């Protein structure tokens, strides 16, 4: 889903 | 059907200059004329050399003027390179015989086209680029539009928009030439070409309606094009630079892009290319098109990096991922670097958005941005820096739709 890969995208690119 | 006013039709047929309006005018092609033998399947002529190209249009003098009463108009593509705004006068179409009939010639950044009726009578109109825009040259193909009615205005306009209306008062009829000849020829007092396609003329006033759906009509606009107006392709070099940003090139610090002041504005050649590549599309044909799912490479020192997401030093606000270079694999690309294209097309300017790919498909997750944020690139280390990056605006991004901050184009490298 979208809220899925929104999420995976704030784990990974954001601090923290 | 506005083509029932159509009396000249000058277009590229088989590797062959023609009139396809029906009224079947001669057509005569003298020197260094190239044609293009794919759309727009125009002709290139230059000012160089004696041998330089001419193209002789001789119409019928009868069945062409049956319909016309005090009206004509007057349509073309153009593109010329390499128009500098100090440039010299020349005069690029003509259909002047015995100080009778019109001319269409530019100086400086002037489109000029003049209306003559004899030696002591004539008025002209004209279209100046706009030189702050356009610092390294008005490079780009135009769409011109020139309507004339003996009893009320000259008009003319660019890429459908109107520029100048100027009343016809000195004139009180025009004795047209049989013959229009399009060649370049400098004006009695460094090198430059010139690009046309489908040069119309009309029997009529066309009004702003007209000129706007045949403006559309000619164009392909679902193909995305480069900053010049020729169709954006994949696996070719291109400048990548913001619309809000002409002033920047593309450079490197650690693994972010970061935007660089240029030098002059001579060319757009400075900073590092990028090479648009193909995932996903319905047509395969090297044409970048509207809705195309692509992803971005770029060589810099001897290597190839491909552009993606990567995590800043710190925070740069609210849904907001930095773009950089990153020596990734496919999978890697798929999902953080691939990007939905869509055209947008403005009279400054031929551009388009890109959008974030959710796994390389059509679905979307953000805008491609710019801005300034203070954080540590590369070798940085005791203080956070300003640097001026290509950004992702993730989630909501409403605001940034009509921003011409997601507007980018692409130079040709060549």
């Amino acid at each position: 889903s979208q809220e899925d890969m929104f999420a995976k995208l704030k784990d990974k690119f954001f601090n923290e | 059907s506005i083509n029932d006013s159509k009396i000249l039709s000058l277009q590229n047929k088989k590797n062959t200059l023609m009139d396809t309006s029906g009224y079947n005018a001669e057509v005569r092609v003298e020197g260094n004329v190239q044609l293009n033998p794919i759309f727009p399947f125009d002709f290139k002529l230059g000012s160089s050399g004696d041998d330089r190209g001419k193209v002789i249009v001789t119409q019928n003098e009868n069945i062409v003027y049956n319909a016309m009463y005090e009206s004509f108009s007057i349509s073309f593509w153009i593109r010329i390179n390499k128009w500098v705004s100090n440039l010299p006068g020349y005069t690029i179409i003509d259909s002047v015989k015995n100080n009778s009939g019109w001319s269409i010639g530019i100086i400086s950044n002037f489109l000029v086209f003049t209306l003559k009726q004899n030696e002591n009578s004539e008025q002209d109109i004209n279209f100046s680029y706009d030189i702050s825009k356009n610092a390294a040259g008005y490079n780009k193909w135009f769409f011109v539009t020139i309507t004339t009615n003996m009893m009320g205005n000259m008009m003319i306009y660019i890429n459908g928009k109107l520029i100048d209306t100027i009343k016809v008062k000195e004139l009180t009829g025009i004795n047209f030439s049989k013959t229009i000849t399009f060649q370049m020829n400098k004006i009695p007092n460094d090198n430059i070409n010139m690009w046309i396609r489908d040069f119309y003329i009309f029997a009529k006033e066309l009004d702003d309606k007209d000129i706007n759906i045949l403006f559309n009509s000619l164009q392909y606009t679902n193909v995305v094009k480069d900053y010049w107006g020729n169709d954006l392709r994949y696996d070719k070099e291109y400048y990548m630079i913001n619309v809000n940003y002409m002033n920047r090139y593309m450079s490197k610090k650690g693994n972010g892009i970061v935007f660089n002041t240029r030098k002059n504005n001579n060319d757009f050649n400075e900073g590092y290319k990028i090479i648009i590549k193909r995932i996903r599309g319905n047509t395969n044909d090297t044409r970048v098109r509207g809705e195309n799912v692509l992803y971005f490479n770029t060589t810099i020192d001897n290597k190839q990096y491909s552009l993606g997401m990567y995590k800043p030093s710190r925070n740069l606000g609210t849904d907001l991922v930095p773009l950089g270079a990153l020596d990734q694999p496919m999978d890697e690309i798929r999902k953080y670097g691939s990007f939905i294209i869509q055209p947008c097309n403005t009279f400054d300017y031929y551009a388009s958005q890109l959008f974030l790919s959710s796994n390389a498909t059509t679905n979307r997750l953000g805008i491609l941005s710019i801005g300034s944020y203070s954080f540590k690139l590369g070798d940085d280390y005791w203080f956070n820096h300003e640097y001026l990056i290509p950004v992702i605006k993730i989630e909501h991004y409403a605001s940034l739709l009509e921003s011409t901050s997601t507007h980018w184009v692409f130079v040709p490298a060549s």
